[PDB]
């Protein structure tokens, strides 16, 4: 929330995705990289 | 035939000698170093609701 000269945190939502068997293959053994998108099943329902 | 004369006996050892003293036995410090702290913090609360 940014109120007048300042700005306060809301919530934090943390969480741990895991790395997909796809993207641990074509992208991190193969070229060291990762996607900047994490995509995974959380609580029954398909996150992004 | 003679009889066998005196044999030479064995003697007492002259034993062990032992000097007297004053021990101190130390062994390895297992024990984790203890000292106080003091914590200044601040919990804060953001409800939606």
């Amino acid at each position: 929330w940014f109120g007048h000269r300042y700005s306060q945190f809301m919530g934090i939502f943390e969480d741990r995705a895991p790395v997909p068997f796809e993207e641990v293959i074509d992208k991190i053994n193969a070229k060291g990289v990762c996607r900047s998108t994490a995509k995974y099943v959380r609580n029954n329902m398909e996150t992004t | 035939v003679q009889f066998e004369q005196p044999r030479r006996c064995p003697t007492r050892p002259e034993g062990q000698n032992y000097t007297e003293g004053i021990a101190v036995v130390f062994k390895e410090n297992i024990a984790p170093y203890k000292f106080k702290a003091t914590m200044y913090y601040k919990d804060v609360t953001v409800s939606q609701v």
